[PDB]
């Protein structure tokens, strides 16, 4: 919710809109009146400040890593996690056995063929 | 018995029904083995075959609800937008 | 404990796509959301 | 004795260890990140 | 609703590996154990 209590004298319905110039005249001044007053950064105004990712409960470790890695990647949009192992759901083709293999090693590649 | 047997022998061994007691043969249980994995392949093949038909008609049954679900959902997504900078304007209105 | 009343009602059925039919399917369509979802988060955060 | 029942075991299938491998045990763990990045997302949205 | 009875106690605190400290490593070890099951399953259905 709002919690601003400024008071401007202003009847946007009863009053004249301000000109073009008018308005680059009032946005000069409050330039001139932002650059007069600095700024206060512990203002009541302003919002609290958004906690860190150690500073946040629901923030998991695994989250935060997941975080670092979205923001060090240069297109944060872009980025994508590195697929699961398609080709072991792929089809499994005919292994070729050579003639100087090993029995038992063929007989293992056989069975990993027939387990895939 | 059947846990000595599974423990000892693999339980892909086991499972296949040419894996005989008497067979200490390599080339023998190396031939049954690729026999048992061309028989597989086919019927892989056989069951993907008929899989992507399947997926292929099923698709073409329901890509217009599947269009009009996205449409909807999208739709959905606009109008919460709209809602929630209508809310911020009337908020925003009130306190002017 | 006491100020929190359940709601006794039916289930709602999501329904089925014909591309989401399959395990690795499934793995990589829960993959993209989960990526989707950390995106989400990170814009969110960056936005506030 | 009668109202303490002893609990008996099965042995039907094997005796699997409580560690992070188990498909339940992922799924657990899945649908409790699912709901602390929910917590998350709702409070940065809520602070938005 | 008569015969099975709940039991109260403390909840087992699985310990999480190392290893499943990240969204890609977890999906793996999921899916490992998914893949894991599939040939169990298939296994048993052929020795059946």
């Amino acid at each position: 919710m709002p919690a601003i209590t400024t008071v401007h004298e202003s009847l946007p319905y009863i009053d004249p809109e301000p000109t073009p110039e008018q308005r680059a005249a009032a946005e000069a001044l409050i330039a001139e009146e932002r650059a007069k007053v600095p700024d206060d950064p512990y203002h009541a105004l302003l919002p609290p400040p958004l906690p860190p990712l150690n500073e946040s409960r629901h923030l998991t470790p695994i989250l935060q890593n997941e975080l670092a890695r979205l923001a060090s990647s240069p297109d944060p949009q872009a980025a994508k996690m590195d697929a699961l192992d398609f080709s072991r759901y792929e089809a499994p083709e005919m292994p070729s056995i050579d003639s100087s293999q090993s029995l038992e090693e063929t007989a293992s590649q056989l069975w990993e063929t027939l387990k895939q | 018995i059947w846990n000595r047997r599974e423990e000892n022998l693999n339980a892909l061994r086991l499972g296949l029904g040419y894996y005989d007691s008497d067979s200490e043969d390599g080339e023998d249980d190396v031939a049954n083995i690729r026999a048992t994995l061309e028989a597989a392949l086919d019927r892989l093949m056989a069951s993907a075959e008929k899989g992507n038909k399947l997926e292929k008609k099923l698709n073409l049954h329901l890509g217009g609800y599947k269009n009009r679900a996205e449409m909807l959902r999208k739709k959905l997504g606009e109008a919460h937008a709209a809602l929630e900078k209508a809310r911020n304007a009337l908020a925003g209105f009130q306190v002017l | 404990e006491t100020d929190l009343l359940p709601i006794k009602t039916s289930r709602v059925v999501r329904p089925r796509p014909p591309n989401f039919t399959s395990i690795p399917s499934l793995l990589k369509a829960f993959q993209d959301e989960w990526d989707a979802l950390v995106l989400e988060t990170y814009t969110t955060r960056e936005q506030l």
